[PDB]
């Protein structure tokens, strides 16, 4: 098999304007390979389709990482008399994370593609794409392809001719973190506040508007029409076993030249900061600690960055995760308790307030966590710290609450020194 | 020609306050008809 | 002929399919702890005070809202549902104010009782506490809502039975606010239900307020006469003394509702 | 940041506001792309619609949007107050917003957020004396590599130096619109100084395809 993972080719690239070096618009997207006998992939059938994808390996790139083969099997059922709708995610909200950006502006064709491929496995009649509000010139290029496509016979009626109807609208949000998980964001398009529901129901059997609903994210949906294209066996040749495919990744922070890349699944992470980044300011050495997956993974030091793979399973065992792949590295000029504390100030700014532990709880991690950037506290307060965070996580409606008590747990975990060193500096001026 | 040293997405530079909303307007005509829930809303 | 066979610590009892993990403990006289559930009120599944744990689940489930499925042992005396309520119980009380002597809930407050009997018996809490401003919703309710614990009980009272869809939550996060947004009264004829299904003191009667507390009120199971409904009524009196009207539930006639006149 | 109404002189249910007669066209585009039965979803675009008009949303311009789509007003008091995109006091000309999330607090927006303070001689959540720009901090925009950014109205200003925000501002005082994206070497998300992928010519159509189409 293939032991090593990376130096991944541009041949085997997905997103290959990913800088927006060539033209985005219909003319380019079709000179690179979209919208490509896209009537055989619709006339092979939706089970063919979910055969392309549950064996290409493909997980969720929106940060949970379920099994996408699976998950979009749910719809494949017959119709009650509902309409079945499939909801694009493009909230794009976590810390750290801008590669569905550049897919929306720079490659709006293959999300395009994407939406009626995966939403003729569903049987949808409709893609709701919703995008944050901050994005209005993103929304803007996605409306101009989607024109493209429909004035191309692409989508609509009868969709590259293959008597399918299928439209593509584009929803704006208003300003939430949280209406980028799936069910606040459902209540969002149906003019609600974006706060999560509870499951069961789920949402593909009572979704946006009561019906069968599949929520996926930009990226999830962009690659799946080259999946079927070129085969979901060649998109599995890439990444250790149940780690498959090409991933997207944003290195930010203390790098000399932060960028977003495509790069193999499986990756060493510091191959990755390294090729691509330019590498750590000051040098590997300069190297703290490193966020993985966006701010709601917990942070890894310097010494397990040395040699960790960048994939769902690797970061697991690291005791951590892949996230959304989103990777904030911080050099040891960083003072991480003040990094962290702003991650929490973060989520206490974005808890939609709904349910007590975290309406309550990340508040209350938030105050703490300030008194613990100048250590004005004592050291028997990182326990109970830790135990506030154990009845956040796993307690409320949505995973907010746990991607809140995650970023404290990692710095309990791994700079527990560092918290006990700062309260005795404040205690002795005191 | 081949030429990867130029940003093409510059379109976005000559957007407006209602491009958006625009390009939704004129998008309603190739819009299939939109399914019915039997009343004009929950409260009904 | 559809029941399906459930276990509470490890008892069996026979549910129609539907019956949530909360309703199929009643089954067997087990009462879970609850704030933002109410029988007569739609799920909510917000206040998070009713999670137990599932025999071999790893994750506890709000026993308000999960439906049952089959073959599953509810373990409502866990040490890991037990250390679920003690958690919640602590970030409801984290920002609530100590107004208990002063308060027209204290002796009758879920939030005191369910304290007691599920909580922990001291604080760690070491901060300042949230403090919201207090809105007028007409002569009938007294706002306090510094006590509110954001359940949206009478908010899904006014929708869903008042019919008036004026109580809303504002803001979000830890600055979520019950109320009106704009100045406007409350004042339907089913007004008053509010201040019985509120759990805590945020919302009280404005005619009752301060005059007695509930250990020391007799109570005298009777009829209103108000009108035509017949609704029944618990009198309380203190002292030879008439201090207050309660409903007393009747399914076929008022249920748990008074109008504001009988109140 | 009051999440209450208090009725004022300009800003009282009587304060004047509508739809024009062309916002009225593009109202009922939005309200199409929803299942009849369902015209509630149209609220957060009729309401972002409505401060794009007016700037800011009086709550006469929230009591229209209730009226206009059959919606209790308290509904859209909770939406126009649940997101933050929404203004319900009026802001300046340009609402500067940057971004002080930890990623971008990294990369030093700090000395952005300190710059652009001293050249508008304001403090973080206020206007300037003219009307013409509102400060505020936000949290991540999704521009995280190209940190540290701002946003201004619709665009993003990003790969900032405190000389570079400065230049905006002057641009924006005197009339200009200044081009967005990054304001350092390099055009979007590309590593600086060089791509390290993507440097062959993108394969064409059929590339790749696996038999059987
Ligand atoms: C607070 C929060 C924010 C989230 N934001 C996003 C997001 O911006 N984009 C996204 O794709 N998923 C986001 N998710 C995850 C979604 O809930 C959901 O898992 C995802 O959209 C499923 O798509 P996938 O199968 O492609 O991963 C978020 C989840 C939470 C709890
Ligand atoms: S965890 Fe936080 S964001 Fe999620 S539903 Fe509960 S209060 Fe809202
Ligand atoms: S609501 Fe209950 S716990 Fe709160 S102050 Fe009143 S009596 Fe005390
Ligand atoms: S006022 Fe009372 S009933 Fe209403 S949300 Fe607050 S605690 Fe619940
Ligand atoms: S009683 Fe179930 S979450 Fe409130
Ligand atoms: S942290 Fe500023 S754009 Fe993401
Ligand atoms: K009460």
């Amino acid at each position: 098999k293939k032991t090593s993972f990376g130096s991944l080719k541009d041949e085997d690239r997905i997103f290959t304007n990913l800088y927006g070096r060539h033209d985005w618009r219909l003319k380019g997207a079709q000179s690179r390979g979209d919208w490509y006998k896209t009537k055989e992939i619709l006339l092979k059938g939706p089970d063919w389709i979910l055969g392309e994808v549950k064996t290409s390996g493909l997980r969720g790139r929106g940060g949970a990482g379920f099994p996408t083969g699976l998950k979009w099997s749910f719809m494949n059922k017959p119709s009650d008399g509902r309409p079945k709708y499939l909801v694009v995610n493009a909230d794009e909200g976590e810390p750290g994370t801008c590669k569905d950006r550049e897919i929306i502006r720079h490659d709006p064709h293959k999300l395009v593609e994407g939406c009626l491929v995966g939403g003729r496995a569903m049987g949808a009649r409709a893609a709701y794409i919703y995008i944050r509000g901050e994005f209005y010139n993103e929304a803007s290029n996605l409306q101009v392809a989607i024109r493209e496509a429909y004035e191309a016979g692409l989508i609509g009626k009868n969709a590259c001719g293959s008597g399918y109807d299928f439209d593509v609208f584009v929803v704006r949000g208003a300003g939430a973190y949280i209406c980028g998980e799936e069910t606040a964001l459902i209540e969002s398009i149906e003019g609600k506040q974006g706060k999560p529901r509870l499951k069961p129901p789920f949402p593909a059997d009572v979704g946006v508007f009561g019906c069968p609903t599949t929520v996926a994210n930009v990226e999830t949906v962009a690659v799946s029409p080259t999946i079927c294209r070129r085969g979901g066996a060649w998109f599995a040749s890439f990444g250790r076993e149940r780690n498959s495919g090409t991933k997207l990744f944003n290195i930010s922070g203390h790098v000399n030249n932060p960028c977003t890349v495509e790069e193999e699944m499986s990756v060493p992470l510091k191959e990755l900061i390294e090729k691509h980044a330019g590498g750590v300011t000051g040098g590997w050495d300069n190297l703290l600690a490193v966020i993985p997956g966006g701010s709601s993974t917990p942070l890894i030091p310097k010494s397990v960055c040395e040699t960790v793979l960048m994939d769902f399973d690797a970061l697991i065992q690291a005791q951590t995760g892949l996230g959304t792949a989103a990777v904030i590295v911080m050099d040891r000029s960083t003072d991480i308790v003040k990094a962290i504390a702003r991650l929490i100030e973060f989520y206490k700014h974005e808890s939609c307030g709904q349910c007590t532990p975290c309406r309550e709880g990340v508040d209350w991690m938030n105050k703490v966590m300030a008194r613990f950037v100048r250590g004005d506290a004592r050291p028997a307060e990182i326990d109970s710290l830790w135990e506030i965070s154990k009845q956040i996580e796993g307690h409320t409606i949505c995973a907010l609450g746990d991607g809140a008590a995650w970023p404290v747990q990692g710095l309990i975990r791994h700079f527990r020194p560092e918290l006990e060193e700062r309260m005795q500096q404040f205690a002795q001026q005191h | 020609p081949f030429d990867n040293t130029t940003y093409k997405n510059l379109q976005h530079h000559d957007y407006s306050t209602y491009t958006f909303l625009d390009l939704n307007l004129d998008l309603s005509k190739f819009r299939m008809p939109q399914p019915s829930s039997g009343r004009e809303s929950p409260r009904h | 002929s559809n029941l399906i066979e459930v276990f509470v610590d490890g008892q069996s009892v026979m549910v129609e399919p539907g019956t949530t993990v909360l309703q199929a403990c009643e089954k067997v006289g087990m009462q879970i702890p609850r704030f933002c559930y109410h029988e007569r009120l739609s799920v909510a599944g917000n206040c998070r005070m009713c999670l137990v744990e599932i025999e071999k689940a790893p994750k506890v489930v709000a026993a308000c809202a999960m439906p049952v499925m089959k073959g599953w042992n509810i373990l409502t005396n866990s040490e890991k549902t037990k250390k679920a309520r003690e958690g919640v119980m602590e970030f409801l009380l984290a920002n609530h104010p100590l107004d208990c002597p002063i308060c027209d809930q204290g002796g009758e407050c879920d939030l005191q009782d369910q304290s007691m009997m599920f909580g922990s018996d001291r604080s760690r809490f070491l901060e300042g506490k949230r403090a919201v401003e207090d809105k007028n919703i007409g002569p009938l309710v007294k706002t306090i809502m510094t006590r509110c614990i954001q359940c949206t009980r009478c908010i899904r009272f006014a929708s869903e039975i008042a019919g008036v869809d004026d109580l809303g939550t504002t803001g979000r996060g830890n600055d979520m606010q019950v109320g009106t947004y704009i100045e406007k009264m409350f004042m339907s004829e089913l007004s008053g239900n509010i201040i019985d299904i509120c759990p805590v003191g945020a919302l009280t009667s404005k005619p009752y307020a301060f005059t007695a507390r509930p250990w020391e009120t007799r109570k005298t199971e009777s009829i209103d006469v108000m009108d035509a409904v017949g609704s029944n009524i618990v009198v309380s009196t203190r002292t030879g003394e008439v201090m207050r009207i309660l409903p007393r539930m009747h399914e076929d006639i008022n249920e748990e509702w008074i109008s504001d006149k009988t109140r | 940041a009051l999440f209450v109404h208090r009725d004022t002189p300009e800003n009282n249910p009587e304060t004047p506001f509508d739809f024009t007669p062309e916002n009225y066209k593009r109202i009922e585009a939005i309200v199409k792309n929803y299942p009849e039965g369902h015209k509630a979803a149209a609220v957060l675009p009729v309401l972002d619609l409505a401060q794009r008009q007016n700037g800011w949303l009086p709550i006469s311009a929230m009591n229209k949007v209730a009226e206009i789509l059959q919606v209790p007003p308290m509904r859209v008091y909770e939406v126009a107050t649940f997101y933050t995109m929404y203004n319900r006091k009026p802001v300046g000309k340009y609402h500067i917003q940057v971004c002080t999330t930890t990623p971008c607090m990294l990369r030093n927006s700090d000395s952005i957020l300190e710059a652009i303070q001293k050249k508008l001689g304001i403090k973080v959540g206020e206007t300037t004396p003219d009307k013409l720009f509102t400060l505020i901090e936000v949290e991540c925009l999704g521009a995280c590599v190209n940190a540290p950014m701002v946003q201004i109205n619709d665009n993003y200003y990003e790969d900032l130096t405190p000389k570079d925000i400065e230049e905006i501002i002057d641009e924006l005082k005197a009339g200009k619109i200044p081009k967005p994206g990054p304001r350092s070497g390099r055009f979007s998300c590309e590593p600086a100084g060089g791509l390290t992928s993507l440097t062959e010519p993108p394969k064409g159509p059929g590339f790749g395809v696996q038999a059987g189409l």
